[PDB]
């Protein structure tokens, strides 16, 4: 390169120093030890705008850059030193580091896809996950080995091409014919692998150097901003030479349009006068395959909303998701829902169940429960869960925590899960006889379930002709208005609410309270339904239906919802009456029930003094 | 073998043993010796060697150092692909594996094919070294296609749809030694064609199958061994597994049984003795695909099957006076996935006996019942099973049939007065599967013919067929 | 990492890797050349070298000949050690081991150590080669030690003495989350202290135990699985085992759960699935020690465990018409070591669920049984855990409690009557265990207090706890 470039970009970047990074620079100045390493972090686009040749003489030698701002920290920090007024609580240090970040989003630049063999000395940017983890060891760096046959002595480095090998010399820069370890640096090996969900992908052997060591986590996410360079081998006589691709370490990360948003607004502004018809609009779009099902569909849509988790500050934490089982006679959707709802969610896995072993529902190795953090894992053919295994997940659905210490390890790992059950009603399903003994399973299982909906084909002349000519005639959704909504929609939608954080408030609480206080012992108080767990999922589940609505102050409509639905959910012995899940359809006009369920709920429960509140809020909109 | 050494020819085959890349070199240069003018030997096929000769302008070579950094030096991607070459033809008895020769991409390729294809490769024929003067055989690719019947072929498929009464020479040759037995070798032809699949809503779909499922139940000696034998011999791609040599990790995904068997027939023997894989396959052939059975770690692969099963009843011969339920030792949910569940009986007659008789040493020197029966005194001349097979596969990729709006009133009545009819008796409760059913054999009915369409008498068909196993057998 | 090279510094951490020992040279002699005069160059770290120059007189060197008989060479011992740092602080939720470094004994130590200890070492950080510039860290010893709190952990523990009632304030701080259940509280941290060990007859010894082991059994539900793990947190070493993912070689020693938990807390949940492993863990809390699992050859090794196990009853929910025994599922062997087995029953009262329904919802926005509560209006705010965590230790290494002459008697009578009650009625058999049990826990309330005594209200409060298992529960 010309001469006076280096000295010009030199000066840019000491000038961008010394006039942005202040703080940092006085921050690094003042700390105890001499010369282990101290890096610093610069901002890219800031200064590519500052300057627009900067920014062709970096992408295209992205070696000299690095050195080049090396030098210029180091002069900014001997001006500062010089330059300084309280010279006592101060050290000055010889090592410096650059570390640059904020590439512009590029098409090429922000590649996921690792280079095949074009990428030689370009800047990129990959994403990933991690496998394997190599151990803290330490190089030789330069050697000053004895002067021979001369005076002057000799600084060879080293080169990284040839797996860090030295050469022996032997013509001497020497101006005449004559012509004949306390260094320490740091290493490590890791590899990384492309993440399969933005797609059988590849690894990439990443070598870290310097302070980068033993600041990475195998299962991670990672983005390193680093060079691609070769690595070759040692020449054999008549063979096929070996080349290798490898990423040399920069920076790195922990990282793990308003359009959409004018868009929800737009949505949900245009149905003011209205409510529920936005959430009919919602339920409608959900599994459009099926027709009716109305209340089965409401409960799908308000068990994936989720909720909040709450941890005390010493050592305890609550539970903070819910937890859906459906029995019924085969042929009626059941498969279907649990295949919908296991592609909307971004992260979930699909298990046969039975077809399942141990290694899955519990830990080896990564199993199916703890592979599934922070997602959906559906589950299928309930009914003989190779009980030992059925009885071994008490701890992980309900503290959220695995504790196992087989073979005397002590290994101790998080799972974070929404849990969808389906299993057959094994023996001929009766009305009475209740679940805990058609299905037999333990009543201590038979209380972690939040929602347990029954499904019972019974004698009819309508529902049977409609379905056979919704199937006959492939009526494919038989509302031909061209509302619909796409799949991404949904994901958007369902991935978007999951940020917002409702709060409870008084007209609230007090209708859950008196609920409970009157369930806790009616007449027969069930047999396992009327423990502590029901409160703790009667406000998981009405925060939940707040959250579908764009908000974040529960109300009295939230409350009705949510205990009309638990209520309903209650099969056999309840206080208002059961109601079949399948033979539901599609209210009409959702306001003029939902007044009629506000004014039966509210009169036999006293809350009559927010009745009257209520019907005025009602009237005046 | 031989002969064939650096000469250009062409091949096809699939391909099952992709492997991963790495970078190697062709030009990479030299360091120069006493002045400059370096130079970019053009190193063969990656095999290192040295200039003792150099061109320059004059004097003395040698230069013997490497520069491999320079620009000068060029590099290109690689990769490694074996072939199986498929069955094609030479059926010999012996067990050895068609022979396998390995494959080599060279530059801008690679990612351009996947375990599982029907590739045609041409390029040249090198030998390697290394594998000493012992070498073997492989191709250099140098151009890759991705994905036939002869005129003849064609001709053929044309005089046979020209047959006048078409389905009776096709339902009379599938097995001409067994005598008699007419409705369940109709029913094992329809399975041999198969329905249409169904991508409604494209957004999401959630396909359904479109194959039927048949199991034959029925007393020892009736002879249910041989019409699945024959049914498997005519078939693109067949498979025939016993119930006993088999478990969980055979069936399935360990490359199981079904996988091998796809887009084809996977016909097991002595279905009701299994008593631990029962459970093991009602995901498999429902969900139209199978998973990793390592706990369940993703890693799903298509399994398409037409499973046809057999099987005799729990206690040898089967009485008369007893309840239906208890002859079978099958549960609700296995005993409703099967399409069609055919009820057979040896009863002490006296014509048939005679007939039959006869018939088994001579071999050794209107309702749908009767139109298809022989009557003696003619020639039904049966077509060979090599020209048969050339038709199921031209029928399964050049026909979709679909329903008419004829043909759909006669099935929604029949489910009509069957439920309302069944849903007080004791039988099999009847879900929404059978309405999906009856389409699929309607559908079935119209790839044997080679037509598109769904005619009254397509639908009046499917009716007495099913009542076969249906009420027509109950009682 | 890098630049501790060749830095006096010092550690703490623990042994685990004792190896063998194996002699080395580091004066070894040469031969030399000509005449004589042996001499004997001063090799450095054992590693081979030439001395290409004697001084002797006169005249060459050479002399390239080892004489490995002389007494001028001489030979030193040698060993190595690896240390595990311990858990320190830095609680990171990810699952990455301890960094460990080895060390390298040099002479007159050696055998100073056995696995399983709290060493400091002092000694030069140097780097090793041939694990090629690619190298290790190890520590050469210099001075060895063998087994501290700072002032202000004195000053604060003085401070928390000076309270004026200890006791409420570590019962009604050990969980605040959970309402209610003070006498399981009370137990729990009874347990967490422990008693004395007795060494009478030093000469014969056989040591009894000097700790409790507590059960709860109850209706799920009640929230017996977060006072366990709120115990378990706050104890100078404490595991926490599910009872399902571990078989009877992960309980015992194979390193056990038990032998990893000595001196501490080893709670195990889930009891109740259990049907295989009760036989191998009776020994082991009895005897208060564990041998070899591998034929029971000898090589025993200490195993000082508190056991702390909640379960759930057989069929669910706990019947009121019933036995005790059949409802537990358990034998007379495994009933009676254990010294409290609370009872906890689920009825719905009017105002307990009003006060704890009003605390969930509020948390997401005399007798020993009265003067344990706290009344509505003032505070009552616990001590941090981890002050608490430091308090055990001192506790525990410091104080020696004594039974006196007044408190004996409240025992013996209690017994007493406890013996002559128990010879009509039928329940668990009380045998000469109960006494020992009660002096263990009169032990235990004069440790909490720091205090070394044992006066009457002391014992008055152990007769109250006891009547919540024992006769007072039984009807
Ligand atoms: N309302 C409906 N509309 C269309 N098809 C339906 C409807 N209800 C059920 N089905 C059919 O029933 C099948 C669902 O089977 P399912 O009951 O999930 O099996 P399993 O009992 O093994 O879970 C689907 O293939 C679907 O075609
Ligand atoms: N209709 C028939 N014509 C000629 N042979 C028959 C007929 N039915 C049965 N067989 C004879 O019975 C044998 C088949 O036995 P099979 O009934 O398949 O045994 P399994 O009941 O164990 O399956 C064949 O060898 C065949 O020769
Ligand atoms: N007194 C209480 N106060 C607050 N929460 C409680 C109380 N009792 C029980 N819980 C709730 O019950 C859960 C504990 O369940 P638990 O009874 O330990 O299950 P198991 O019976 O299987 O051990 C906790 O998450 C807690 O939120
Ligand atoms: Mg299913
Ligand atoms: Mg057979
Ligand atoms: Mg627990």
């Amino acid at each position: 390169m010309n001469s006076d470039q280096v000295t010009l970009v030199g000066q840019v970047f000491e000038s961008y120093v010394s006039e942005y990074h202040k703080n940092d620079i006085l921050l690094i100045l003042k700390e105890r030890d001499e010369d282990a390493h101290y890096p610093v972090v610069v901002n890219a686009m800031t200064l590519f705008e500052t300057n627009m040749e900067i920014g062709e003489y970096f992408n295209m030698f992205p070696s000299e850059v690095l050195t080049i701002f090396d030098s210029a920290l180091r002069r900014s920090a001997l001006t500062i030193l010089q330059s300084l007024s309280q010279p006592e609580a101060v050290s000055m240090k010889q090592n410096l580091h650059a570390r640059i970040s904020g590439l512009p989003v590029c098409p090429e630049l922000v590649r996921e896809h690792i280079p095949k063999t074009k990428d030689v000395g370009h800047f990129l940017s990959v994403t990933g996950t991690v496998i394997r983890t190599s151990l803290v060891k330490v190089l030789e760096f330069e050697r000053d080995y004895m002067c021979n046959k001369c005076k002057h002595v000799f600084v060879i480095k080293a080169d990284f091409e040839q797996y860090y090998t030295f050469c022996r010399p032997s013509s001497c820069p020497s101006l005449e014919s004559c012509d004949s370890p306390t260094r320490c640096r740091d290493y490590q090996e890791i590899k990384i692998q492309e993440q399969v969900q933005r797609l059988i992908p590849r690894s990439m052997k990443v070598i870290l150097e310097d302070d980068l060591v033993d600041s990475c986590k195998s299962g991670d996410d990672l983005t390193i901003y680093g060079i691609v360079m070769q690595r070759w081998k040692p020449f054999q006589q008549d063979v096929r030479c070996e080349v290798e691709i490898v990423l040399k370490a920069n920076y790195i990360q922990v990282n793990n349009d308003e359009e959409v948003q004018k868009e929800f607004e737009d949505f949900w502004e245009y149905y003011k006068s209205d409510p529920f018809a936005g959430r009919n609009v919602i339920l409608a779009s959900l599994c459009p395959q099926v027709f009716g099902m109305y209340l089965v569909k409401l409960a799908v849509a308000m068990v994936l909303a989720g909720g909040i988790q709450r941890t005390d500050a010493t050592g305890t934490r609550v539970r903070g998701e819910s937890h859906l089982l459906l029995v019924g006679d085969p042929g009626t959707g059941k498969s279907q829902f649990l295949k919908y709802a296991a592609k909307i969610t971004p992260r979930s896995v699909l298990t046969t169940g039975i077809g399942s072993t141990s290694a899955g529902l519990t830990v080896t190795e990564a199993g199916a429960l703890v592979l599934a953090d922070a997602g959906l894992c559906c589950i299928d053919q309930f009914n003989s869960l190779k009980e030992h295994d059925r009885t071994s997940i008490h701890e992980a659905m309900e503290q959220q925590t695995i504790s196992v210490a087989k073979a005397g390890l002590v290994c101790k790992l998080n799972t974070r899960t929404t849990i969808l059950a389906a299993t057959n009603p094994k023996g001929q399903y009766d009305p009475q006889e209740s679940v805990s003994v058609n299905i037999a399973l333990g009543s201590p299982l038979l209380s972690r379930f939040d929602l347990i909906l029954v499904l019972l084909d019974t004698k009819n002349e309508d529902w049977d002709r409609i379905i056979s000519s919704f199937i006959l005639e492939n009526k494919g959704y038989p509302s031909k208005s061209e509302k619909l909504w796409s799949m991404e929609k949904m994901k958007t939608y369902f991935c978007l609410i999951r940020n917002l954080q409702p709060t409870l408030s008084d007209v609230g609480n007090q209708v859950l309270l008196r609920y409970y206080q009157m369930q806790r012992q009616s007449d027969c108080r069930n047999a396992a339904r009327t423990t502590i767990r029901l409160l703790e999922s009667l406000i998981r589940l009405a925060e939940a239906h707040a959250r579908l609505m764009f908000r974040d102050t529960v109300t009295l409509e939230d409350a009705i919802t949510v205990v009309s639905v638990m209520e309903s959910s209650m099969q056999g012995g309840a206080l208002l009456g059961g109601v079949n899940a399948l033979h539901t359809s599609f209210p009409e006009n959702p306001g003029e029930q939902y007044q009629r369920q506000c004014e039966l709920i509210l009169e036999k429960l006293e809350l009559q003094s927010l009745l009257s509140e209520e019907l005025r809020r009602l009237e005046r909109l | 073998r031989a002969n064939y050494y650096g000469k250009y020819i062409a091949l096809r085959g699939t391909v099952v043993r992709v492997s991963n890349i790495k970078p190697l070199c062709t030009k990479m240069a030299f360091l120069c010796a006493a002045c400059g003018e370096i130079q970019s030997f053009p190193l063969p096929d990656g095999k290192y060697s040295l200039p003792t000769k150099c061109p320059v302008p004059v004097c003395r070579g040698r230069s013997f150092t490497a520069l491999r950094s320079s620009p000068l030096t060029v590099t290109m991607d690689w990769q490694s692909i074996k072939i199986q070459e498929l069955m094609s033809d030479d059926q010999r008895e012996a067990g050895r594996i068609p022979r396998t020769i390995e494959c080599e991409l060279v530059h801008d390729l690679v990612d351009s094919c996947v375990p599982g294809d029907t590739v045609t490769i041409t390029g040249i024929v090198k030998v390697s070294n290394a594998e000493k003067c012992m070498f073997l055989l492989y191709i250099e690719a140098n151009s890759i296609s991705n994905s036939e019947f002869s005129l003849k072929d064609l001709y053929a498929i044309q005089e046979i749809q020209a047959e006048e009464n078409l389905f009776k020479l096709i339902v009379n040759s599938l097995c001409p030694v067994i005598f008699g037995h007419e409705l369940v070798k109709a029913g094992l032809a329809l399975a041999l064609f198969g329905g249409s699949q169904k991508y409604a809503d494209d957004k999401n779909r959630i396909p359904i199958r479109g194959d039927p499922h048949i199991l034959v139940v029925g007393d020892p000696g009736l002879g249910k061994s041989q019409m699945l034998q024959a049914a498997c011999n005519v078939a693109p791609r067949g498979v025939y597994v016993c119930g006993n040599t088999t478990t969980t990790s055979g069936l399935t995904v360990t490359a199981g049984a079904l996988v091998l068997g796809d887009q084809g027939i996977c016909g097991i023997d002595q279905f009701d003795k299994m008593g631990n894989q029962h459970q093991a396959l009602l995901e498999a052939m429902e969900q139209q695909s199978i998973s990793l059975a390592k706990a369940g770690v993703v890693c799903s692969l298509p399994a398409r099957t037409s499973i046809i099963a057999a099987a005799n009843p729990v206690g040898g011969h089967y009485n008369k006076a007893k309840t239906v339920s208890e002859n079978l030792k099958m549960g609700s949910a296995l005993l409703s996935r099967f399409d069609l569940v055919f009820i057979l009986l040896d009863t002490p007659n006296e014509h048939h006996d005679h007939l039959l008789s006869e018939h088994v040493i001579a071999i050794r020197a209107k309702p749908l019942s009767e139109r298809l029966k022989v009557v003696p005194g003619e020639t039904i001349d049966p077509i060979p099973h090599q020209l048969l097979r050339k038709y199921i596969g031209y029928a399964r990729q050049y026909v979709y049939p679909r329903l008419s709006t004829e043909a759909a009133r006669v099935l929604q009545d029949f489910y009509l007065e069957l439920r309302k009819q069944s849903q007080r008796l004791n039988s099999s409760p009847i879900t929404t599967r059978q309405l999906e059913s009856l389409i699929r054999l309607t559908e079935a009915r119209a790839r044997l013919e080679l037509r598109e369409e769904a005619t009254k008498e397509d639908a009046e068909d499917i009716v007495e067929i099913m009542k076969y196993s249906m009420l027509g057998t109950y009682s």
